[PDB]
């Protein structure tokens, strides 16, 4: 009966910025998936592939949990084949994505009068990102033909720019605290079982 | 990458800077307009200072993006808009001497001051004081003194100050490469590379000439049954063939005729619908009448308000020791906050201001999703005449009968139909000479084609001419009677209260025929109609995106102003104009005046 860590991704007491988005590797333990998917604190609750409807009664071999957070309007980014400054540049599903996304609205936390400017995101990018990728990097966006040099200038930005959270923007612009939970299965162990 | 691709990614970074930048700013600003503290007025000037200067510096970046290598033309539009030198094409040293210009213009109009002959400390600002005497005084005298002392000692203040100011403007507009500061004005409505949707800026002054000779006959009666009923008044003061004298209007200017309401009533013993006192019985406040509001746009299929607007707003005077301004004002702060300011009473006049004020906000929400350039307007009327017909539809009758708030036993006599049709047009029609004749001079003036020796010359030759007014007392080029008017001094293009007033006529007759009214236009009701709700959600929506030509042509299916909807509207007292001056003389020598 060694239970699964959920609390320290869902209670924790800062989230990861969505271009950094974290990664818990949930292992060896016992799951009950129900009380999430029963508790009725989420707003976003979406399983793809499999079913929120007691299907705690599967084994996995590991459970990845992926936490970030974005505005409110950015959710609908999180699912498979979605378009986005947010699915593009900082977070990407696969189309075949077996799991499930959840979201609330964290406005009383992650909000702060004159704006909290902890959470960032990335503005620019060559390319897409690949699903399940994760770009860190500060490199200065070239959108030009001359070398930026490192700082940012004409046609010379800074990829990441923050969001400013303040506790009396629209919901579309509120904070939104999102757990994205991939379930594996290789022809291996299968060790999170959780009834 | 191309240089439209440059621009698209330039334009990405500006929206999301700006977004937060604006926002701090409209923060701070809101905070001090609603708790007045020389703490919120030095906050309200940083953050505004760090936005205007954001601006400054990214209109500097833009321009290095030139216009003609951008195809995309939501591009462009947001390029250019950005782009606009403004008084910033000038040298530094013209620009600050134009900025000291209009401060000292500003300043002088709002403390200057007028003290009564024999005690230099009982003296009048223009408001209250003054306007107190031109809008409620019946003495002659009393409003001679007021109009040609406000004149006298405020506006020869401006005259050299007027000039100096003309003469930078054209060199800002012509650096800019307009004609002249008029033309830039005119740009405004300009719309280019738009096959069946562009209009030119010289295009503008023969729409309004056009249209405003199809207004004359309309004016021309409204005009005689006014000079009649004023001449009972004012027997030994008003010519049964000349011009209504200057200071016997209602307001500082005869901007409006509203305040000659009580002398020209036509059946002074029907009165007025005022439900102010239904709403005192059922005991409302200010949250019902947002509340109600709230319903009519949701009962034409728009959005309720957002839980936000309810939580931030201020909808009733703070009272107390805390001190806000409390003119209406709706809110678009960015980030999907919308707040409406107002200081409410329980009457009738300000429950037609919340729907008029929430008109705004239902625009401000209908057009977020575009980009930040873009969230305004279709052009500088727009705004508001979306803004006017919400008063129009929830004054009638019919709809103040279904809120319970007209009694059921109350039928509408023709009588009152035209008590009210006259009040409205004192206001409404009674302006359209007034702006056209404003706006024509300072377009004459930018153009060259006044000197300045005669300014005030024409400027009274024109009031006569066009608007049926002649001045008092004589004035000579040391006035300059135009800036007397804060528009003007303020540095304000004013044609946009024409154009506003034809639109909104336009948006009525068209949205009440999306919901089937039957009658005169005057009494339609867009209520529980979602085909027009539907029809003007997809203006709204738009915002400035599209030519003002397409927006126009979604709610109305035209893609001009179009003076047709106006006059429909008044048809009813235009009739019975015209039947009660058989036995007048209709129309105006300009050369009568008071003073012989
Ligand atoms: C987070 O804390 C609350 C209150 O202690 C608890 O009900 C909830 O189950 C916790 N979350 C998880 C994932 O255990
Ligand atoms: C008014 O402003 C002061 C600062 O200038 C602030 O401390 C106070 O809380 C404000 N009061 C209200 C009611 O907003
Ligand atoms: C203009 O660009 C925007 C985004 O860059 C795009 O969505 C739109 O379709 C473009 N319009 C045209 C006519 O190319
Ligand atoms: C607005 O209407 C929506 C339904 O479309 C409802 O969920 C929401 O609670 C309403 N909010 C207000 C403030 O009326
Ligand atoms: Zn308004």
């Amino acid at each position: 009966t060694n239970l699964c860590p959920f609390g320290e991704v869902f209670n924790a007491t800062r989230f990861a910025s969505v271009y950094a988005w974290n990664r818990k590797r949930i292992s060896n333990c016992v799951a009950d998936y129900s009380v999430l998917y029963n508790s009725a604190s989420f707003s976003t609750f979406k399983c793809y592939g499999v079913s929120p409807t007691k299907l705690n009664d599967l084994c996995f071999t590991n459970v990845y949990a992926d936490s970030f957070v974005i505005r409110g309007d950015e959710v609908r980014q999180i699912a498979p084949g979605q378009t986005g400054k947010i699915a593009d540049y900082n977070y990407k599903l696969p189309d075949d994505f077996t799991g499930c996304v959840i979201a609330w609205n964290s406005n009383n936390l992650d909000s702060k009068v004159g704006g909290n400017y902890n959470y960032l995101y990335r503005l620019f990018r060559k390319s897409n990102l690949k699903p399940f990728e994760r770009d860190i990097s500060t490199e200065i966006y070239q959108a030009g033909s001359t070398p930026c040099n490192g700082v940012e200038g004409f046609n010379c930005y800074f990829p990441l720019q923050s969001y400013g959270f303040q506790p009396t923007n629209g919901v579309g612009y509120q904070p939104y605290r999102v757990v994205v939970l991939s379930f594996e299965l290789l022809h291996a162990p299968a060790t999170v079982c959780g009834p | 990458s191309t240089i439209e691709e440059q621009a698209k990614t330039f334009l990405d970074k500006f929206n999301h800077e700006a977004e937060d930048l604006f926002y701090q700013s409209s923060l701070a600003s809101w905070n001090y307009n609603t708790n007045i503290t020389e703490e919120n007025v030095q906050n309200m000037n940083n953050a505004g200072d760090k936005w205007s200067a954001f601006l400054k510096e990214q209109s500097t970046l833009a321009q290095m993006y030139p216009l003609q290598e951008i195809q995309n033309l939501t591009v462009k539009l947001q390029l250019q808009a950005l782009q606009q030198n403004g008084s910033s094409v000038l040298s530094e040293d013209k620009s600050k001497r134009l900025n000291t210009i209009l401060n000292t213009m500003s300043t002088i109009y709002s403390t200057g001051k007028v003290c009564n002959p024999d005690n230099p400390q009982e003296c009048l600002l223009l408001e209250p004081g003054l306007n107190e005497i031109m809008a409620n005084s019946l003495d002659y005298n009393e409003r001679l003194w007021a109009w040609e002392s406000w004149r006298s000692e405020v506006g020869k203040q401006l005259r050299p100050l007027y000039e100096e100011y003309v003469v930078l403007k054209n060199e800002m507009a012509r650096a800019n490469h307009y004609e002249d500061y008029g033309d830039y004005w005119r740009g405004d409505y300009e719309v280019n590379g738009v096959d069946g949707y562009d209009y030119s800026r010289g295009q503008l002054i023969e729409d309004v000439e056009h249209t405003f000779e199809e207004i004359k006959p309309l004016y021309e009666h409204l005009h005689a049954y006014v000079r009649a009923k004023l001449m009972n008044a004012y027997p030994s003061y008003i010519s049964p063939i000349g011009c209504l004298p200057a200071h016997l209007l209602g307001d500082m200017w005869g901007r409006f005729w509203t305040n000659l309401y009580s002398l020209t009533v036509p059946f002074g013993q029907k009165p007025n619908i005022d439900v102010t006192d239904a709403m005192v019985d059922q005991a409302w406040d200010a949250q019902r009448i947002f509340k109600e509001a709230e319903k009519f746009f949701v009962s034409v299929g728009l959005p309720n308000m957002t839980q936000g607007f309810w939580e931030n707003s201020m909808l009733t005077d703070p009272g107390n020791v805390q001190k806000a301004v409390c003119h209406p004002t709706a809110w678009d702060l960015g980030k999907g906050d919308f707040r409406i300011l107002m200081c409410t009473k329980v009457t009738m006049d300000d429950f037609l201001t919340a729907h008029h004020e929430m008109g705004h906000i239902q625009y401000d929400m209908a057009y977020a999703a575009q980009p930040f350039l873009l969230r305004n307007g279709a052009n500088e009327g727009f705004h508001e005449a979306v803004g006017e017909i919400m008063s129009l539809s929830a004054a009638t009758p019919k709809h103040l009968k279904s809120i319970g708030l007209l009694s059921p036993d109350f039928q509408e006599d023709n009588e009152t139909e035209i008590n009210f049709l006259l009040k409205q047009a004192l206001t409404i029609v009674g302006t359209l000479p007034f702006t056209y004749m404003l706006e024509k001079w300072r377009w004459m003036v930018f153009k060259g084609e006044i000197p300045k020796d005669q300014w005030m010359k024409k400027w009274w030759e024109m009031k006569r001419e066009i608007v049926g007014v002649v001045e008092p007392v004589p004035h000579d080029e040391t006035y300059c009677d135009p800036a007397s008017l804060f528009h003007v001094s303020n540095d304000y293009s004013f044609i946009r209260y024409y154009t506003r007033t034809l639109y909104q006529f336009q948006f009525q007759e068209a949205l009440c025929q999306a919901a089937k009214h039957e009658g005169p236009l005057h009494k339609c009701d867009i209520s529980n109609s979602t085909e027009a709700g539907q029809k003007l959600f997809n203006m709204l929506r738009l915002g400035k995106s599209e030519p003002w030509t397409l927006a126009l042509e979604n709610v109305v299916g035209a893609k001009n102003m179009n003076v047709r909807p106006l006059l429909n509207y008044f048809e009813p007292l235009f009739t019975w104009l015209k039947d009660q001056n058989k036995n007048s003389f209709v129309g105006w020598s300009t050369d009568w005046s008071p003073y012989a």
